[PDB]
């Protein structure tokens, strides 16, 4: 029975599903983003006041790994939660028509900034667009960091490289990846606040994109 | 492209804007008419929007004169306007000739007014279909008429959302010259076949006329005996 | 596309420009009417834009004659123009026949003027709804009428922003043949249900008419006893 | 989209082209009117474009008859055309009935002319607001009227660029039944509150009328005593 | 967008198409008028397209009657048409009342014809400005009038390409009640200030009228004594 | 953008659609007129499309009456229509007053008809220029007139493709009051200057009128003596 | 309570938040950008008048690192401040409608040049667009420099390369990265001035993009 | 005070600032461009008439370095001066509106060919567009040259490569980079003349893009 | 004085400047292009009838260098002459307006095919568009050739590579680069003829893109 199937979809992902997510973003999530911002700024201060010798090519700083893993855990949750809102909207896009699409326009409008959050901000894809990656750092930031550092680590350990700048680059990899988290957290906060506002102002048309009788007809 | 003005033909020779008017007719309540032994009848469903509405008001079956009636479907304001044109047109004919010999001509006049609004830019068509049923000097008559100004004479027909349901049921079940009571029962039965089960048929309108008489509107109690 | 001219049907047979006119009506103050024992009444809320405004002026309840009144919602200039058409239309009928036997006909004339502006290009519809309430030879009447030219007769109804609030409350609470005093109380109660709590109902308008009498406009003190 | 023709509604039921006419009214000089003890007054500011202009010419306060006057704001050529319609309309009424019993009716006629231009394609609205003030058989009257044809009666109001300044000032400061002299002082004070300090108020226009008298235009010297 | 039809307001409440008409006026030859002791005068420059043109023909200063004259700038064919309206309008007034008591009214009639063409679709405005100067029962008068139908009374003013030059010069240099000869000199001096040096002023037109007299057109020799 | 309707101004205050009409005039055959001692003459070139055409037919120089003639250039059908308007306009004036005192007025009437078609939507301008030459009570006259309704009086001028060639040649060579024979020679010489050498001037049209006479059309033999 | 949530967002990032940023850009920031421009031009002069030998492949010039780190600190701040203005605007984008979008147009217009500042000028992303990086140098300039130099350092140190031009390239990397800061600072100044102007002219419609009564209706 | 802020921006970069630049471009700059053109054509002649042996892989010709550095100094100045004109325009782009944009159209029109000058002609970005680099050579020409030459220098010096063509390529790198300066200078001259014209014809609307009274209103 | 400045620009590059170029292209240039086409076809015949052994990896064929250098010299001139015509047009693009742009349209139309000639045909940029290089060979053909050949030369000389195909590839590099010149000359001829026609048909509007009186006004 076709209506039963649609009803099941919608009973499972209701407007209180997507609202749950938005309440959480307004409270918990924005606070946890700020904590990661402060963890990363602090790590960046330690690295700024450090002279790096070969000693530093021999262990990976656990303070930085912690800040990076912690941000990756946030991005993981924000994405899954985004995908709840997106499910709640996507399963209520009504029959295709060339008319009565005022609400459907609100629906595509809001799906568009959830797309931006997921793809462009949480940098969650295998590959970027030909628009690039405008976000400072991805979901796979931990792996970008370890990969970038280990190339520098090998050249420094081996006869290790005698390049003074290559040693300073090991430090700049550590500095920059902490800066990249501060920047990515600032920007993720804006995006989250923007989706909070875009949702709460548009939620009615997101659930019922078409209403109205046939009052004119009998 | 060819879709947006009443005066524009498509390359296949269609007037979509008129075809679109025809979709407005599908949004109305279902009504039907049929000929039986020495007469014709109409039955109409009705949206009852609320219990705060007044029942004995804005009727779907409307008398044009004592011997002719119409039911309509589609945009209600358009329908009202067309029914009053129908009534004034009827009285002009009576004043000119003293009587209405052939109902087909009243219908044509109404259909021509409708056709006119499918040809001159600056107006949209009436989003309305009508069934006219009455007795004239030919005999019992049953016509329908749509936004395009198209006319047909039937033994039985219907208009509204449930049209297709009701026309199939009748294609299978209709016979000519039934007695009034059986004709009305076939009609109620046909009408029910267009509902979506669960959904049940409240008090509908029923009017009937037989040769040598005036029209006769069934009251809600008389109607109830068939539910 | 199909959105931008009164003369254009959509492919589902809709007149969006008319539907849009209908949204204008939602921006008015809420008003309601209801029938009670041997009579009918109207109650209207009112935006009071400032304290520099003059209260005893531009009334939401307007007499059409001694036995018929209207409330309106939507574009105020349109509404003013329509009320004066209604008044002149009433007087034309009285001069022709010596009286106004059936209010439904006045309403239809106003509704036809409105329908006309949903069919000929070069005009937009009136962004107005009206409720008409009065006594005629049928009895107490209550009608509404929208930008499409659609008409219904009610026991109770409403128009304006708080329409849906007020119609639910009445779907649950309304009984026929209440005494005047209780009908007015039910009305004030229904009106309050459409406000957003915190927000409180200032002095609204109340007019009433009973069989064999002329209309009677409640003064602000009399109205106060119900607040 | 919904922005570009007087005959088009927006999906929210708005007439933007009329809303835009209303912005033309903000570009005019500020003027205000107010009721006081047995009378009403008008005060108007004035752009003095140069010292090569002639002062005793094209007045912002215009008499409609001996007992009614108007100030206007917005497109000047439109305003002129509307003031002359107002005068001719006033004389038609006096010839028909011998007098002008209620000024509200003059205003409505002017408001209707304006409303009409917000409905038929092929014309744009008048980009003008007016304040009418006078004495009639009800008493001292003060009305405004905008491009949409909307009317309100006030105790005090204003039109022009400084409107919002002047209306706030009056919302705080106005009292009813002031003597003429204090009323005029309150008015000048209110007008000043709308200027941008540094900027100083040159000679404005002041007219007043009290029950049982004709209008009285203050000359520049009399006006000066208040600056 | 808001740029392309006389009937469209911009969202800031402007009529660009009218503003554009006003640019057509900047392409005309410069002319000016000024009031002096018991009189008023006009002076006009002139494009002399060639030496194959006929000088004593198509004059920039045009008499409307014996006591009123006009200079125009902008589209010449529009200006011609407006001047003849002005003349016929003047004679209608004289036939109705026997004389032209107040020139402001002639000007208003012309200005109204112009305003009308800024409001109904299907026409474009007149791309013309005019100065009217004459004697009436009030005294010596000097008016200007533009494509919008806007009117002002001046002591001195100008129209055409060199307008801004000429108005500045006069803002600095004009005094009231000069004798005729000095007034004409001031005018020629002003006119020259608008030319681009190198470029020199050929024979311009000069007309003048004083209280109790008819107009007087200076011939090219009399004009020469001022060059 | 601003290019596509006669009723639209460009932001610089131009009517491009009229300027384009003016380009139609450049496609015509070259013709010229000039004043000489006590008279005026016209000379016109002519496309001779084939040898199967009839020479003594459709003449480029057309008499309006015995004392006034016209040559035209541009769209031929528009020109024909305007010459007939010219002739009828002439006879109206003669019937009203008994004679045609000033040819400038005939021209203005023709010019006004043309101007009118540059201001109301739903018509395009006439793509025509004309030269009118005749004798009236002022003396010998020579005017031109273009699609915009612009008018000038000349001593000599020209219209058509070779206009600019012929006007330069005349700017250098023309003198006033030549005897007829020398005037005609100067004209033929001027005309030749506009051809592209190799290309040679076949038999052109020549008409002339002197004070106290009627027009006089040169026959092809008389014309030949100047080739 | 949905309005309370929106109100919280807006009480936190007010117009005086975004104004605070614009005042700072008009005074402090443009001065600091000019100081960095002078620091970089001066460093470029020292390098221009230098003959480079292998001695120069053996240490990384601290003068250049100082100029680069100082620019990266500026870019970091300008980006975080940009994101404040962008939060102030983004949380006041109203209900989606196909009408009354005159102020929303101003909002998207101003967000567009904040985008250009952040992405295109502060070159703050992982990847560029297919439009490229029109900006002379990024936020990660220090790392682009150390990376470019250390490749040349290795080839020169090792048998070190005997290429005369490779030696001159080490000098040009030092020169060009200083030039790149002069150029990027010039251009960042224009961008900052441009947003100062765009903001102060449009700020009212950025906060209240829709106003007006229903005066026509009762 | 918001008007004070705007006023300060504008007082600082006036029309005489931008005019100063255009006068300089009409006189000094076009002459210096032509001198670089001649320096480069002459250096190209010297290289054309030269047979290259391994001797040439052992020093970097200072004549070519001089021509290149000299062009880079010109491009540096032309860019900074372009950015002055651009600041003068950008800080006078008025309040966003959907009307009265005739001057704003001139403003965006002239900012567009300044963009072409800076980005496309002076090739001043980290990365090119997906339209490419139509300009024959960039701001970072000196570095493109030294880098391209030092690859060939290594292969030739080392057993050095025995490829006869690789030797001829060292000569072509020297020839081409001088040709590239001649071409780039030709093209830059057109662009500079084009902006001189575009500015002087449009300058009034660039400063006051909206004028006019409310004559129609009172 | 602003008009003086414009007048100087235009007095220097007049229509006879641009006409001079077109006369030359009609006569001299199209002949010289055909000579290069024949030189290259002939060189291609020699290579076609040749068996290549290691002897051929040991010298660079001077016949091919001569054809290539000769083509590069033509492209150099055609580009500098194109830029003359472009200067003559560009300095007469009039005041920006939203009207009277019929001539300006001709101006942009003709500038467009001069762009096609310079960029797309003479392949004169550092980088191609994302449309590619439709032209068979660039201005830097000589360098593309030597570079392609010297890679194959090294692999063949060194133990030199034993790949039979690698030896045949050295021959195909020689063949193909001569084919590429034939093809590029064919195509350059069309482009030159096309600009000859486009100029001579449109030259009046190129110089005076706006004319006309104010005959309607006085």
């Amino acid at each position: 029975k076709r209506a039963a199937l649609i009803q099941n979809l919608r009973d499972s992902y209701t407007e209180t599903s997507s609202f749950a997510v938005i309440e959480e973003w307004a409270a918990g999530t924005l606070q946890e983003i700020e904590g990661i911002a402060k963890a990363a700024a602090e790590a960046h201060g330690v690295i700024r006041n450090s002279t790096y010798g070969r000693a530093q090519a021999e262990k990976s700083p656990e303070q930085l790994l912690g800040v990076l893993q912690r941000y990756q855990d946030l991005c993981h949750n924000v994405y899954c939660q985004a995908e709840t809102i997106r499910t709640v909207i996507a399963i209520r896009i009504p029959e295709h028509k060339e008319e009565d699409n005022l609400g459907v326009a609100v629906q595509h409008a809001v799906l568009k900034i959830i797309d931006e959050l997921e793809i462009k901000t949480l940098g969650s894809g295998e590959k970027s667009g030909s628009g690039g990656a405008p976000t400072p750092i991805g979901m796979y930031a931990l792996r970008e960091y370890l990969s970038a550092r280990s190339t520098v680590e090998d050249k420094l350990l081996g006869g290790g490289s005698q390049s003074p700048s290559l040693l300073l680059e090991l430090r700049q990899i550590d500095a920059d990846f902490m800066l990249k988290v501060e920047l990515a957290t600032t920007h993720l906060s804006t995006m989250v606040r923007a989706v909070i506002n875009a949702y709460l102002l548009n939620w009615k048309k997101l659930i019922q994109p078409r209403t109205g009788t046939d009052h004119m007809f009998s | 492209a060819y879709d947006r003005a009443i005066t524009v033909f498509s390359p296949d020779g269609r007037l979509f804007q008129v075809e679109y008017a025809r979709e407005a007719v599908k949004k109305g309540s279902t009504a039907l008419g049929m000929k039986f032994a020495n007469g014709v009848l109409l039955i109409s469903d009705k949206k009852v929007r609320s219990r705060l509405i007044e029942q004995n008001s804005i009727e779907k079956i409307q008398l044009i004169d004592d011997y002719v009636a119409a039911v309509t479907s589609g945009l209600v304001a358009d329908a009202r306007v067309l029914v009053d044109f129908a009534r004034i047109s009827a009285q002009q004919e009576k004043v000119t000739y003293g009587s209405l010999v052939n109902i087909e001509n009243l219908v044509k006049r109404v259909a021509d007014q409708m056709q006119q609004y499918t040809q001159y830019g600056g107006v949209r068509p009436y989003g309305v279909s009508l069934i006219f049923a009455g007795i004239d000097q030919i005999g019992p008559r049953l016509f329908d008429c749509d936004p395009a100004g198209t006319i047909n004479e039937y033994k039985a027909t219907a208009i509204g959302s449930g049209k297709d349901a009701v026309v199939s049921f009748l294609e299978r079940e209709y016979k000519e010259n039934l007695p009034e009571k059986e004709a009305v029962t076939l009609g109620i039965k046909a009408l029910k076949s267009s509902l979506e089960e669960g959904e049940e048929l409240k008090a509908p309108e029923i009017a009937s006329i037989t040769v040598g008489n005036k029209y006769r509107i069934y009251d809600q109690e008389e109607v109830k005996k068939f539910l």
